[PDB]
């Protein structure tokens, strides 16, 4: 099928930002391209068609245009409530094929993670599943990392409301038996707005 | 005006099956390419399939071809989709659209395809090899902030609440498929009661545990 | 063939 | 905005059309009206000729031919087609008259089918196919066979695909019980120079047995996707080979194609009523 790659698979974007998204083709398209903004938890909706088409109510801001297969959305200024992802997909060969999405971020001053380190409880250890939780609350941007020392999953909030921030936890799930094993745990958070990573260490 | 419902959608084992109705309201299945497209959660539509009852024409998706089947009913002007061995990947959220085949100046266009300007509201389809559980509610301890992990549940929603700074953090599938999730409060070491409720509608398990 | 092209 | 051009192997001659469908309001046919490009070494004394066609084959019977000279000359559009292409850019305008057979084809090239052919020579090449077409602008039934039976559609204007909805009043007073209720749809073809041909056809077993009443509504509808294996189906007007509807009513030369639906019992009298299966206008 089609490889209808999109770039840049994320872009920091603000008011008033005019933002140019790319679409390419791994085959020749002729001019049917489509590119659906959907926020998270509704159903996309029709920007795109012809390739350089408005559908009826879609805002003037956004523009499609065509400078032979590589499809470009332009999106002239970024207004808030324009926050979504953007999936480019051709109609003209079958089956259809979408893109990956252009996530349309929110860009703030460069924070850090106030970083917490949490052992289970008392509860948690009778029950047998401990799943230890390094809770990088309130860090922005969503780019980092965070290590542990001793199958982690990364409970990341979306973009909080308060200050576009990204509240990740990252934790992991052990039973007794493991979680008994070790002694000092520590999880790593390396982020773009602090000096140093930071290490939240604490004893079993 | 012209709308589509998408209806059917709930619980499955995977192996399963079910079926989709996209009832179609102020346009004909037969005048228009109707698609079934999904959501996996938390990624990228996909197009599943998509007919035309005039010519009679289907389109699946490479990976929907056999698994799922698409029709329509012509009398009652709908369209079916019949999911076969629903897997734990199907899982999504499911959308139909239609592409009027009008405004070729005439009449149909054969080759056009077009892109799909009306959307229903979306209908989850779930795939799980689990039963239902109560939350598993544990007390996180030590500007001191604390929290509440609430591990094993299914299914959403789980509406963790605590007596401002309190946020969900979405809900991820454990390997063995249950709702785990955690939530988290900030307050100054100065006052450090809170109480971690958490709530299961569909299993009506209400539960409470306390940190300070 | 029905070529095409624009005005 | 939309134009379409063709041209030959050689190229030199191309033929810039707006339209390529068209309408037929029963008093003005939508004028043709085109642009030919040339080159002077191509042409030099040979003057550019266009030929407007109603070529009607299954036997060639053009039920009309007319000539007009793009160079020497004997619009906006045209305007705006010109201005693009300087001095070799010569129009060319035909008029359809009102009473042609509209754009029909059989499926199996047969039928009806307009065309434009642009050439140049010395005294009276480019292929370009158009095609004719009619935009969309109570039936009731009765038969006293007792057997009464009663039909009435809805409306008589029906557009392609767009379900037909049929009331049936059977009033039996008699000992003959029915065993069936078809509702079928009936597309007559004739061939001018009338076959039936079933395209739907709602059975069902409904049986009003002696001294009974049954009222109720039917819904049917005619498609193409069952219609696909059907000989001397009057397909609509083909461009290069795309995919058509069902040939529309025509509203009075060439195939006359109408469209009737019959009430038939199997006891097993009957009605038949008339409807247009013409596209409306967008």
């Amino acid at each position: 099928d089609i490889q209808m790659t999109q770039s840049p698979s994320s872009l920091s974007a603000s008011v008033g930002d005019r933002v140019t998204i790319t679409c390419r083709a791994s085959q020749s398209v002729s001019s049917a391209v489509a590119w659906y903004q959907q926020k998270p938890g509704k159903a996309p909706k029709l920007l795109i068609y012809s390739a350089s088409s408005l559908y009826s109510g879609v805002p003037s801001r956004f523009s499609g245009s065509r400078s032979g297969t590589d499809f470009t959305l332009t999106i002239s200024s970024l207004q808030p409530e324009d926050f979504a992802t953007y999936y480019c997909q051709q109609s003209y060969y079958y089956p259809i094929t979408f893109g990956q999405g252009t996530k349309v971020e929110i860009k703030r001053t460069v924070a850090a993670p106030s970083v917490f380190i949490f052992p289970p409880s008392d509860s948690q250890l009778k029950s047998g599943t401990a799943s230890v939780v390094c809770l990088l609350n309130n860090f922005y941007p969503r780019e980092a990392k965070v290590q542990w020392k001793v199958n982690s999953q990364e409970s990341v909030t979306e973009q909080d409301s308060k200050d576009s921030t990204y509240s990740l936890s990252s934790t992991l799930t052990l039973s007794k038996a493991d979680y008994e094993k070790h002694k000092v745990y520590a999880c790593e958070v390396t982020h773009q707005g602090l000096s140093s990573p930071v290490t939240k260490s604490f004893n079993r | 005006e012209v709308q589509l419902v998408e209806s059917g959608g709930g619980l499955v084992q995977p192996g399963g099956s079910l079926r989709l109705s996209c009832a179609a309201s102020g346009f004909n299945v037969s005048s228009s390419y109707i698609h079934w497209v999904r959501q996996a959660p938390g990624k990228g539509l996909e197009w599943v399939a998509s007919i035309s009852s005039y010519y009679g024409y289907t389109y699946y998706a490479d990976s929907v071809k056999g698994r799922f089947t698409i029709s329509a009913d012509t009398s009652k002007n709908t369209a079916y989709l019949q999911m076969n061995s629903l897997r734990a990947e199907d899982t999504a959220v499911y959308y139909c659209a239609r592409k009027s085949m009008y405004h070729r100046g005439w009449g149909w266009l054969s080759w056009v395809y077009g892109a799909m300007d009306y959307w229903g509201q979306g209908t989850l389809v779930t795939v799980s090899s689990a039963s239902t559980k109560g939350p598993s509610v544990f007390p996180l301890a030590p500007t001191a902030a604390l929290g509440c992990l609430v591990k094993d549940y299914f299914p959403e929603p789980v509406t963790v609440s605590w007596n401002s700074g309190v946020h969900t953090f979405p809900a991820v599938l454990q390997s063995s498929g249950l709702y785990s999730l955690s939530s988290v409060v900030t307050v100054p070491s100065s006052s450090l009661t809170y109480i971690c409720n958490v709530n299961h509608k569909p299993s009506n398990t209400k539960v409470d545990k306390k940190v300070e | 063939e029905t070529e095409y092209s624009a005005l | 905005t939309r134009v379409f051009k063709k041209s030959s192997p050689n190229c030199k001659l191309t033929v810039y059309l707006g339209k390529r469908d068209f309408v037929d309001h029963l008093d003005k046919v939508d004028p043709v009206d085109g642009v030919v490009l040339v080159d002077p070494d191509y042409l030099k004394d040979r003057k550019v000729f266009v030929t407007l066609t109603c070529a009607f084959r299954y036997f060639r019977k053009d039920l009309f031919i007319a000539n007009y000279q793009a160079f020497p000359p004997t619009t906006r559009l045209q305007e705006r087609l010109l201005r693009k292409l300087g001095q070799h850019a010569h129009p060319f305008f035909f008029t359809i008259p009102q009473n042609l057979p509209c754009s029909v084809t059989l499926q199996p090239a047969c039928g009806v089918d307009f065309e434009i052919r642009a050439f140049c020579a010395k005294s009276l090449s480019v292929r370009l196919v158009i095609r004719k077409v009619q935009f969309a602008p109570q039936p009731s039934a009765e038969t006293t066979r007792s057997l009464h039976l009663e039909a009435s559609l809805d409306k008589e204007l029906y557009y392609h695909g767009e379900p037909l909805n049929v009331n049936v009043h059977v009033t039996n007073n008699s000992t003959k019980t029915v065993k069936k209720i078809k509702v079928s749809v009936r597309q007559y073809a004739d061939i001018c120079l009338q076959y039936k041909c079933p395209v739907a056809q709602v059975e069902q077993d409904d049986q009003v047995s002696p001294s009974s009443t049954f009222c109720k509504v039917y819904t049917i509808t005619p498609l193409l996707s069952n219609n696909r294996e059907k000989r001397g189906l009057a397909l609509d007007g083909k461009l290069k080979h795309e995919d058509t509807n069902l040939a529309s009513s025509t509203i009075v030369l060439g195939i006359l194609v109408s469209y009737r639906v019959k009430v038939k019992l199997v006891v097993d009298v009957s009605v038949e009523l008339p409807f247009v299966l013409m596209h409306p206008k967008p």
